[PDB]
């Protein structure tokens, strides 16, 4: 079957910008049959271009599509408030039918450190079976950053999982919280926690941390 | 010309499920259909389509002897049933059709249904656990252990800036935990109160959490 390959994953561009966006195919496509399509959070793809080079009706044309062979190419002319989302293109000269992973256009702006905030598990929470810590990276861009655990100083995997906003429609960041989850007898048996960030925003990377108790 | 789908559905695994795309307009005669699906935070991923010039339904090799995509004798509605589920198979689903049936001999996919959501789970409806995570300054509510989704949180509801709610993760355990968090000045604590408003509506839940500073 045919891989279809997009870069970059993220296209980072002020609005104007022009975005050019890349799709390779792993064999030969014939170009009758490679689409590019929009996507907006919680809301439907929608075609933007079909036959590599047609778009779709009534979509705007600073949209379009070029390429033949293996090489495809989405251009927007400029990049309107509404076209920062996820473009995906398609291939169906063949079945199955196959997707590239998808190319975010986000906003580009300067570079902010995060703000670090840990939360120990709620004394509430305590009374439960399940301890769960709370690490906060707040406004920060770019989307780019490592959260690491310690419990005393062992690096921890497998036990956490972390979750990001949306870019903030007014200042562009990103804000993560990482949540690591432990049994309450678990967390009983260790006493230092810490959160170990990275970010191209920080010198060096920062860490906050408590001992329980 | 829209493309109306079913509605979400919770499933168990090793069930099965039906979703239906109905035209609001024309057929699906000339062009077909195709299905779509996203697992969540991921890409779009082909399941299937009918073709009508070869009078062929395609699917893809993942899924096929546990998927079929058929149609209505009008060919107005079309259904992607999948069965033996598993909780991999948790999506949102697309159908797609062609404007054309309301060169390119194929269904171009410009007329998209809204998408149904698939959770499978083997989980029962769960209200959530609401901790709040005590402290310019930060401080949030953790909402843990609640299935299925959506919980809503604010913070009554003048408090609004600095506000940032989660997206909900999945545990392994089956059900769902997100925080809200908000960042405040350092000044205002104990001369401000600040509680969270949570609502689980499938469970009869509604929570309201004081958030106050840890003084030791």
């Amino acid at each position: 079957e045919i891989v279809m390959m997009q870069s970059p994953g993220t296209l980072s561009l002020s609005p104007g910008e022009r975005a050019t966006l890349s799709c390779r195919a792993s064999q030969s496509v014939s170009s009758s049959y490679l689409a590019w399509y929009q996507q907006k959070p919680g809301q439907a793809p929608r075609l933007l271009i079909y036959g590599a080079s047609s778009r779709a009706t009534g979509i705007p044309d600073r949209f379009s599509g070029s390429g033949s062979g293996t090489d495809f190419t989405l251009t927007i002319s400029r990049l309107e408030p509404e076209d920062f989302a996820v473009y995906y293109c398609q291939q169906y000269g063949s079945s199955p039918e196959t997707f590239g992973q998808g190319t975010k256009v986000e906003i580009k702006r300067t570079v902010a450190a995060p703000s670090v905030f840990i939360f120990p598990p709620s004394d509430e929470q305590l009374k439960s079976g399940t301890a769960s810590v709370v690490c906060l990276l707040n406004n920060f861009y770019p989307r780019e950053a490592k959260v690491q655990w310690k419990v005393d100083n062992a690096l921890q995997s497998g036990n956490s999982q972390e979750s990001v906003t949306e870019q903030d429609s007014k200042d562009s960041t990103y804000s993560l919280s990482s949540t690591l989850t432990l049994s309450k007898a678990d967390y009983e048996k260790h006493k230092v926690y810490a959160c170990e960030v990275t970010h191209q925003g920080l010198s060096s990377p920062v860490t906050k941390s408590f001992n329980r108790g | 010309v829209q493309l109306v789908q079913s509605g979400a559905e919770v499933k168990k695994p090793g069930s099965s499920v039906k979703v239906s795309c109905r035209a609001s307009r024309g057929t699906f005669s000339s062009y077909g259909i195709t299905w779509v699906r996203q697992a969540p935070g991921q890409g779009l991923e082909w399941m299937g389509g009918i073709i009508p010039i070869f009078d062929v339904t395609n699917y893809a090799q993942n899924f096929q002897g546990r998927v079929a995509i058929t149609t209505d004798a009008e060919m107005s509605t079309a259904y992607m049933e999948l069965r033996s589920l598993k909780s991999e198979d948790s999506a949102v689903y697309y159908c797609a059709s062609d404007s054309r049936d309301f060169s390119h001999y194929y269904n171009i996919m410009d007329v998209w249904g809204q998408g149904t959501t698939v959770t499978v789970s083997s989980a029962s409806t769960k209200g959530p656990s609401v901790f709040p995570l005590a402290p310019t300054a930060a401080l949030g509510c953790l909402v843990k252990d609640y299935f299925p989704e959506p919980v809503t949180v604010s913070w009554n509801s003048a408090l609004t800036s600095g506000v940032h709610t989660f997206p909900a993760v999945l545990q392994s355990s089956g059900l769902y935990s997100l925080s809200s968090v908000v960042t405040v000045p350092s000044s205002s604590l104990g001369t401000q109160t600040y509680i969270c408003n949570v609502n689980h509506k499938p469970s009869n839940t509604k929570v309201d959490k004081r958030v106050e500073p840890k003084s030791c």
